């Protein structure tokens, strides 16, 4: 009925740039809670 | 494990052995006829699957037994031969035309009447 | 004080060897277990369960004796020697399998009481119980192989029996019916074992290459005060030497003995999984696109085609006498079989 | 600081949040619940509950909800085969919503008792501390515990308030949701007796109350409190998983071996009906028992259900499938349409011969026909040189009594050949091999599919009882 | 509501990193062939 | 105390076990010499294995009436 | 009250019996040898 | 290859009988229980120099 | 016998399959061959590989 | 006399004897 | 330490950490209790296995009603 | 098709290999 | 031939943990670079 690489494409296309947002929000806050001197370093 | 095979094996064993008695029962042996009560209560619990046929068969052992234990000529024969016929008892033997009763050892039939090999 | 108090004092003495509280469980089930594979295995026969001869009295030697599994007849009963199978009478419980039963059971409780055991010395020389899940490795696979695959399967009859070539039996058995070689966890398992003996010989040899000259005698033996504080050997040159040999080495000296301690664990926990999904015969046996190809291209080949033929031929030439009770009669011109021979 | 192993200790001391986990993990549970029951109501087919049921067509928690009382659907049918008119609220879709907004309702409690940490009840008086009183909280939660269970059995199995539970007969061809009156003798506990199950559940829930009662208003004696260290939280975890691997223990041995509460005709037939011959025996006592009234062989093998004859067919066997092999059971041999009838074979003589069945241990298995005492008399040569056996030798013919094939006999060689194939499988069927697209190979029940996980589930668990009472019992060194 | 003190940091080396990501690898390598059929 | 090194010396020692020690040997020897271990164990005797009556394997076949079958198996 | 009951209990007496008389060695060693 | 190589040994050759075979099979088992066996005892008899938030 | 990747063949199943039996013992480089494709025919690569992998 | 060494290294010194005579003449049984 | 109103209903069934009874006590009672079990469990399992048989107990598939 | 996963699966681990080879913590 | 839904598998079960992975180290480096003072915050 439909294209079988469909699939794989959206949810690649879906999955990866999400990751890689999240991988560069998460480590902009760990870089800021590292600079202030806290209890988690 | 109970299955087809067991019942398969009780049969001819025993089954060969009650049908040996009929000679015996013609004209009265009733030490020898008592001889094989092991092999009458083996083949009353391993080669019927089935719990009323397994009751009547030991109802009709047990009217055997009684009349032997009554120097009963007559109701001992009625009583064997109402066995046999419940429980469909012959002497068989087999021949190499039509054979193959056993191929390798283990088997009940290994050297026994209903044992035939082809060799090619 | 209390009774207790003094049955705890004598038990965690400092006598020949240590009781403690687990020996109560450890050393009657041991003994037994023991003591009943050797007298199985010098008097008893397995004439009337498998149509076998398995004893020194019969004629064997220590390569043929074994302790046979019980009769099929017998599915899962416990073989209680006051069980309505035996009904007391020693020799007819001997005669039926019910040796192989009592080693089995008092064999598991006395591998938990040594496990038992060892928690206890740890806790009284207040250390970290890490060979407590080193040894649950091996608990696992024995309660996994020897009491879930019969368990599973049609009976009893279907377990390893405790003897040297009934194990080979066991393994070909298993390839032949269970493609067993296959299965992506005895993969794991063997990556497991074969990684730990190459540790433990690595580590061997590096350690006793690499020790600080301490003496005055090519006998570098007796160089070693029984404990002192300086470390024998140099971490320095093990590492550049092994990291200008093969391109990594190891830094950490915790991190090196956690490694060893955890691969062939590892290996045996995956290796149970597996021997756990084929106690219900969830095999993992055929390649379904292999398999349909072959059958409709009558030139199709591949190494996995031929494993799949000699499994056929073993399950065809070894059932006959594998299984004496299923009284199966293969007539010679059934018997699948090659050119000439 | 801390390693990827050990991130989630860090609500150890801290009950406020270690409830809004715990919460997490339950309205996760709920929501997949909820998801795979809608995922699975939009492929089961109910056209067919007799050649089609729910265990062919790779339903899962399907079963669950059937077993206790669910039997309507909002789409007009029932499980049974029945033109329902008003379903109501527990339907098949009713169920599946409510387990869904108790999942969304259950993550915004989480959220709520996650933002709001810090709590009086939490805090010892005298000394400020975060503090639980472990004994006493036991107490009240197994009191809970023993509540539930004596009503589950006293209301719902036995019917005072409720539906009650399915119940079969022997040979699964009748089976429906009825209440179930208790059993106290000693065949309550009997494994197949359905009757023990409201007894067992009522007894144990008035045991419950009474020793929720009891461990409520004792305190511990000081010296289990110092050796089980019943102020560590951690004893908690590993007590309750050794409980836990115990109970999947049990469980996977109930569902392998067969009982009450796993029912024929919801997960499948077991493997040991084709070992002894369950079915096939049963067959044979009715064919008998017809005959001996006064009828035809044609008529007596006309009057057997095809329900009773599709359990006869080694297709169904949970020990049959394969680990890798994936899909419903409708994907190996494809959908069952019609029984085909009774197959016998007669020798030049008239002698019945009998094609020796396929053991569930093999994956290939000769073709053999023997008589009634176990003789060879015919077989399917592999080497056509010096064969003595063979059909075309022997002369055999065979012919059908019920059936699709009433009637019908065959007495050239090809076809005997290929029906002695078909026939050792058990017994044969029409199947619709198009519309899934099959591919030709056997797979597993759901009765197979539970017991591997539950068990492999256990057997890593116990592993976690070693590990997590291992690390309460040494605190001070680790 | 307020400040938790009971919060912490992970961390994870190069080594561990690349163990992982070897251990993936070579997962995913070995169940292709199985889970493909 | 006392090590073994000190036991493997000891006179005493060394009497008590020639005393003790081939009592145990013959003890042995005459158990398996007499054949009573083929009645305690059941082991079939090199000429025992087939009967003139029974000429196949023996093989038990049910559980619950062992007894009577080993008997029956056995001699009868 | 069949034959399986009573060689069940008698199987539980026994049991009982080799746990007593394990337990009266222990005692009685331990009291002996107090220190 | 290397399972059809072993069977095809194992048929024509009837190794799992040489004694060879048997010294190898100890070797390898045997060394794994001394690599778990020297880990365990190593780690084990580890100094408290880290107290809880750190490996 | 088909062994590569690219003629219908998995991880598990493919392999290099050792060289013809007809050869023997008999030493088969490139250059003793009458063409490339006769080399791959008869099982060419194995004898190369596993010399320099020995070496 | 009733120590812990001698009872154990006793209870399993015995039957090794017992079984090593007892092996020593199966050795010699004819066929 | 916030205070709502459901803290204050249950906060009486959180206040005794660590109380204890001074040595030994019910542990009798614990031991007697968990032997019951134990022979309890041995009698149910021997059922299901067939190794004890009792009258008018039939462990096979059953035609209820 | 599944030749190119295959090919993809063994490359990157290759690549893994390399990285953890060149590119790595010193010792120091 | 073969299974379709092996693609997916394969695929999402191979990338998701890799990034995870990558992420977990690359906040821990980004950690370790603010609590230092230097030119990279
Ligand atoms: C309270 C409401 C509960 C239902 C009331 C009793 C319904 C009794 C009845 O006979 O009920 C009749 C209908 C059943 O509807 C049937 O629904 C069927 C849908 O089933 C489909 O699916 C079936 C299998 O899935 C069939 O196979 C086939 O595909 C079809 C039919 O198609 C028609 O829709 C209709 O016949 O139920 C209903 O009354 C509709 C159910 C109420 C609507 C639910 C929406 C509520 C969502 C609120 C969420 C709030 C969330 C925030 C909080
Ligand atoms: C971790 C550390 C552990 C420490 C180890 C401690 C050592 C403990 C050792 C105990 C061994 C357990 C013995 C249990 C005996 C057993 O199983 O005995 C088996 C019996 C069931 O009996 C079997 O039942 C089968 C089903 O029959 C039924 O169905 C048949 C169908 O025709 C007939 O109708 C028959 O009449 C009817 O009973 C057949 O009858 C078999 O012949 C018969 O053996 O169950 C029973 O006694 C009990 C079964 C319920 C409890 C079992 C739970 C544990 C096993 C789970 C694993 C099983 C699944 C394996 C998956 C892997
Ligand atoms: C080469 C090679 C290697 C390295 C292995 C390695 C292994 N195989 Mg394997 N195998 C191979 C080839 C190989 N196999 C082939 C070609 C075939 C065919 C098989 C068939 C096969 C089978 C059928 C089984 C194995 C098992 C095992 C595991 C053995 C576990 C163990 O130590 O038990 C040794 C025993 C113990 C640890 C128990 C000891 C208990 C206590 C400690 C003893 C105390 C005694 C005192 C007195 C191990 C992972 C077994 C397995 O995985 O089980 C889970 C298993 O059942 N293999
Ligand atoms: C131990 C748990 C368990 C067990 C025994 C099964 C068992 C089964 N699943 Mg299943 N499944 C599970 C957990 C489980 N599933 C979970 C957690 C998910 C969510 C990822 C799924 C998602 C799932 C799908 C999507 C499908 C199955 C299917 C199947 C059947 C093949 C089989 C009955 C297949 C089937 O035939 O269903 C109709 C199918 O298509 N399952
Ligand atoms: C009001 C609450 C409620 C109700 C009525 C239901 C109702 C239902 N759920 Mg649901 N569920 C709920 C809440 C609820 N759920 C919540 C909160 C969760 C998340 C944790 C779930 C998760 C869930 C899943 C994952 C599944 C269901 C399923 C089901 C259906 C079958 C239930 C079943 O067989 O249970 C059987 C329950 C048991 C066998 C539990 C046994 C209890 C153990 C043995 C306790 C023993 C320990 C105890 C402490 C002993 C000591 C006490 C004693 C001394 C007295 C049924 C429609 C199933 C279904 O059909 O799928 C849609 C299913 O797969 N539910
Ligand atoms: C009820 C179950 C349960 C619970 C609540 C805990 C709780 C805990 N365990 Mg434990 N454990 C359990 C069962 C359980 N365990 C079992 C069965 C085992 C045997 C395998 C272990 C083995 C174990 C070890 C070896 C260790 C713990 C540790 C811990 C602590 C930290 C865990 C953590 O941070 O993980 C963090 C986990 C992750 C960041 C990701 C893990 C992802 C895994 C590999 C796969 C994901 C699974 C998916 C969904 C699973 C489906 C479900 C059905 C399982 C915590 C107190 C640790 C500890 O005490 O440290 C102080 C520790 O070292 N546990
Ligand atoms: C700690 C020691 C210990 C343990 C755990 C076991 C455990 C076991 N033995 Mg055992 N045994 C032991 C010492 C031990 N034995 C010793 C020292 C001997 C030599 C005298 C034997 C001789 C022996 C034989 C000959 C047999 C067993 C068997 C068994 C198994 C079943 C026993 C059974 O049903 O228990 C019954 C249950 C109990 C005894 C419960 C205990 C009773 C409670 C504590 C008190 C009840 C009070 C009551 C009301 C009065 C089981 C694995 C049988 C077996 O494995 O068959 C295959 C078997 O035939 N044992
Ligand atoms: C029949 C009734 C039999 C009940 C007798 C139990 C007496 C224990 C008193 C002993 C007592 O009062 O002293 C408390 C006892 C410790 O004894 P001590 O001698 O140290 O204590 C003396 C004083 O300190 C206090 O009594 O605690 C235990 O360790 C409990 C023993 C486990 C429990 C033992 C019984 C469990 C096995 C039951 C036997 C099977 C029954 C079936
Ligand atoms: C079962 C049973 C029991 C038990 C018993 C017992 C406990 C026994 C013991 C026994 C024993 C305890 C025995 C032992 C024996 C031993 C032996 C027999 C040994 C031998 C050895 C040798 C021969 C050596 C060899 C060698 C080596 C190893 C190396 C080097 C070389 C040489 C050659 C020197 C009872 C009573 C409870 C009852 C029930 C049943
Ligand atoms: C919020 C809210 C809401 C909503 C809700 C929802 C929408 C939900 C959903 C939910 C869901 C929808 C969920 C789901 C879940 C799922 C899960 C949780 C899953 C899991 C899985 C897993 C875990 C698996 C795993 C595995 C694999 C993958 C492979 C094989 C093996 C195993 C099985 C292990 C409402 C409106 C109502 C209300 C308001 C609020
Ligand atoms: C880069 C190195 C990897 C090579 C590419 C792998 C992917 C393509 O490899 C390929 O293998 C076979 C080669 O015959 C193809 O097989 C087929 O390909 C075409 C598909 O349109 C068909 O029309 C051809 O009859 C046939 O060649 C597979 O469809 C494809 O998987």
């Amino acid at each position: 009925e439909v294209q079988f690489g469909a699939y794989l494409a959206v949810l690649l296309g879906t999955f990866l740039p999400v990751l890689f947002l999240i991988n560069l929000y998460i480590q902009t806050e760990s870089r800021k809670a590292g600079r202030d001197g806290g209890i988690d370093s | 494990a109970k299955s087809a095979a067991t019942q398969s094996r009780a049969r001819g064993i025993y089954g060969q052995r009650i049908a040996a008695l009929e000679s015996a029962v013609n004209a009265g042996d009733f030490g020898a006829v008592a001889a094989e009560k092991n092999a009458f209560i083996l083949f009353n619990s391993g080669a019927i699957a089935d719990k009323s046929k397994k009751s009547e068969a030991v109802k009709q052992t047990n009217a055997i037994f009684a009349a032997i234990r009554a120097k009963d000529a007559g109701a001992l024969k009625s009583a064997y031969a109402t066995y046999k016929g419940a429980n469909d008892i012959k002497v068989i033997v087999a021949d190499k035309e039509s054979g193959q009763g056993y191929s390798n050892d283990y088997d009940f039939k290994a050297r026994t009447t209903l044992g035939t090999i082809y060799v090619r | 004080r209390g009774l207790f108090d003094l049955v705890d004092d004598w038990l965690k003495r400092d006598r020949f060897v240590f009781v403690g509280w687990s020996g109560i469980l450890l050393f009657p089930t041991a003994y037994l277990a023991a003591g009943g594979w050797f007298t199985g295995t010098t008097f008893v026969t397995s004439w009337y369960t498998h149509g076998l001869a398995s004893s020194y009295l019969e004629g064997c030697n220590f390569l043929t004796a074994a302790v046979s599994t019980p009769a099929n007849s017998m599915g899962h009963s416990l073989l209680l020697l006051w069980g309505p199978e035996a009904q007391g009478d020693f020799t007819r419980w001997c005669q039926i399998g019910g040796l192989w039963a009592f080693i089995a059971l008092h064999g598991a409780f006395g591998l938990i009481g040594f496990c038992l055991r060892q928690f206890e010395i740890a806790r009284l020389v207040g250390i970290r119980p890490y060979n407590a899940i080193a040894f649950s490795g091996p608990i696992a696979v024995f309660v996994s192989v020897f009491l879930l695959y019969p368990l599973g399967q049609a009976s009893w009859f279907f377990a390893p029996s405790f003897g040297v070539a009934a194990i080979f039996r066991f393994l070909l058995f298993l390839q032949g019916f269970h493609n067993w070689t296959l299965n992506p966890f005895h993969m794991m398992g063997v990556a497991g074992i074969l990684g730990g003996a190459l540790l433990c010989a690595i580590h061997g040899a590096t350690v006793e290459n690499t020790l600080f000259e301490d003496g005055d005698a090519a006998n570098t033996f007796r160089a070693f005060t029984p404990t002192q504080s300086e470390e024998t050997y140099s971490m320095v040159t093990a590492n550049r030497f092994w990291s200008q040999i093969f391109g990594v080495a190891f830094s950490n000296k915790r991190w090196l003995h956690f490694f060893m301690l955890f691969v062939p664990v590892a290996g045996l926990w995956t290796s149970s999984i597996g021997i756990v999904g084929l106690a219900l015969n969830l095999r993992a046996y055929d390649f379904v696109s292999q398999e349909l190809r072959a059958a409709e291209d009558p030139e199709f080949e591949t190494f996995y085609t031929k494993n799949i033929l000699l499994n056929e031929g073993i399950r065809s030439w070894m059932a006959a006498q594998d299984q004496p009770h299923e009284n199966f009669v293969f007539p010679e011109e059934v018997l699948p079989r090659g050119n000439a021979l | 600081a801390l390693p990827w192993y050990r991130v989630h200790t860090v609500v150890l001391n801290d009950p406020g949040r270690l409830i809004s986990v715990h919460l997490m993990h339950t309205a996760l549970v709920a929501g997949w619940a909820g998801s795979m029951a809608l995922y699975e109501l939009a492929v089961f087919d109910p056209s067919d509950p007799v050649l089609n049921p729910m265990w062919r067509q790779g339903m899962f928690v399907m079963p669950f909800m059937t077993r206790l009382g669910i039997t309507d659907s909002w789409g007009g049918w029932s499980i049974t085969g029945e033109s329902v008119s008003n379903p109501g609220l527990w339907s098949f879709e009713g169920v599946a919503l409510s387990h869904i907004v108790l999942s969304g309702m259950c993550f915004l409690a989480a959220i709520w008792h996650w933002v709001y940490w810090d709590l009086e009840l939490f805090r010892d008086p005298r000394t400020g501390e975060p503090a639980l009183d472990l004994p006493k909280i036991f107490g009240i939660h197994l009191l809970l515990s023993g509540l539930l269970c004596f009503g589950f059995g006293a209301f719902h199995v036995t019917g005072l308030f409720g539906p009650g539970i399915w119940v079969s007969d022997a040979y699964g061809i009748t089976g429906k949701v009825q209440p179930v009156a208790p059993s106290w003798g000693a065949d309550g506990f009997n494994p197949f007796n359905p009757g023990g199950i409201a007894a067992h559940h009522i007894a144990a829930g008035i045991f419950g109350i009474f020793a929720g009662i009891f461990h409520l208003t004792v305190r511990p004696p000081q010296r289990l409190y110092r050796a089980l260290r019943m102020g560590n939280i951690e004893t908690v975890l590993s007590s309750s998983i050794s409980a836990v691997f115990w109970a999947a223990f049990v469980t996977s041995g109930t569902m392998w071996y067969g009982a009450a509460a796993t029912p024929i005709e919801l997960f499948g037939p077991t493997r040991y009906q084709w070992d002894s011959g369950y079915f096939q025996q049963e067959i044979e006592r009715q064919v008998e028992s017809s005959v001996t009234e006064g009828l035809s062989e044609s008529q007596a093998w006309s009057r057997i259900p095809d329900k009773l004859a599709f359990y006869d067919y080694i297709g169904n066997n949970p020990a049959k499938g394969g680990l890798f092999r994936s899909g419903p059971m409708d994907k190996g041999d494809g959908i069952a349409e019609a029984w085909l009838g009774h197959p016998i074979f007669r020798d030049k003589d008239g002698r019945e011969l009998t094609v020796r069945r396929m053991p569930a241990f093999f994956e290939t298995f000769p073709v053999i026909l023997v008589d009634k005492d176990g003789i060879i008399r015919a077989d399917i040569p592999f080497r056509r040189a010096e064969s003595k056996y063979s059909i075309e030798q022997v002369g055999v013919t065979v012919d059908f009594y019920g059936g699709k094939l009433n009637g019908q006999t065959f007495k050239d060689a090809p076809t005997v050949k290929k029906f002695a194939r078909k026939a050792q499988l058990g017994e044969v069927f029409e199947f619709d091999r198009t519309s899934l697209e099959s591919d030709g190979v056997f797979r597993s029940s759901p009765r197979g599919w539970y017991t591997f996980g539950h068990a492999n589930f256990a057997l890593l668990f116990f592993l976690g009882h070693l590990w997590h009472g291992g690390r309460t019992i040494f605190r001070d060194v680790f | 509501t307020g400040p938790n003190p009971n919060k912490q940091a992970v961390e994870l080396n190069r080594t561990s990193l690349y163990w992982g990501l070897l251990l993936i690898f070579v997962l995913a390598v070995l169940f292709s062939s199985y889970f493909f059929n | 105390e006392r090590p073994f090194s000190d036991i493997i010396t000891s006179v005493r020692y060394w009497i008590i076990h020639t005393i003790t020690i081939p009592s145990l040997f013959v003890s042995g020897w005459l158990f398996i010499s007499t054949g009573l271990a083929y009645d305690v164990f059941g082991t079939p005797r090199p000429n025992e294995y087939f009967t003139q009556d029974r000429q196949q394997v023996p093989l038990v076949n049910d559980r619950f009436s062992a007894k009577q079958e080993l008997e029956d198996l056995t001699k009868g | 009250m069949t034959t399986s009951l009573a060689n069940f209990i008698a199987s539980l007496t026994a049991g009982a019996l080799v746990l007593s008389a394990i337990g009266i060695a222990l005692i009685i060693i331990s009291k002996n040898d107090r220190v | 290859g290397t399972f059809n190589f072993m069977l095809v040994f194992q048929a024509e050759h009837n190794i799992l009988m040489h004694p060879f075979h048997m010294a190898g099979v100890a070797g390898v088992f045997g060394g794994s229980l001394f690599s778990a066996m020297h880990g365990s005892l190593v780690t084990s008899s580890l100094i408290r120099e880290t107290t809880e938030n750190e490996s | 016998v088909a062994g590569s990747l690219l003629y219908g063949n998995n991880i598990i199943s493919g392999a290099v399959i050792p060289s013809s039996n007809a050869i023997g013992m008999h030493f088969y480089p490139i250059w003793e061959a009458a063409s490339v494709d006769e080399w791959l025919y008869n099982g060419g690569p194995y004898q190369l590989i596993v010399l320099h992998f020995l070496l | 006399i009733f120590t812990f060494r001698w009872l154990a290294v006793h209870g399993l010194a015995i039957p090794t004897v017992f079984f090593l005579g007892g092996i020593t003449a199966m050795q010699f049984i004819q066929r | 330490a916030l205070r709502t109103r459901l803290g204050e209903i249950l906060r009486p069934l959180n206040a005794e950490y660590g109380k204890v009874v001074p040595g030994w006590g019910t542990t009798p009672i614990m031991g007697l209790t968990m032997v019951l079990f134990l022979v309890f469990l041995l009698i149910i399992l021997q059922i299901y296995n067939s190794s004890l048989i009792i009258e008018n107990v039939d462990v096979d598939w059953a035609n209820a009603i | 098709m599944e030749a190119l996963v295959y090919t993809f699966l063994l490359i990157g681990t290759l690549m893994v290999i390399f990285f953890a080879v060149f590119f790595r913590d010193t010792p120091r």
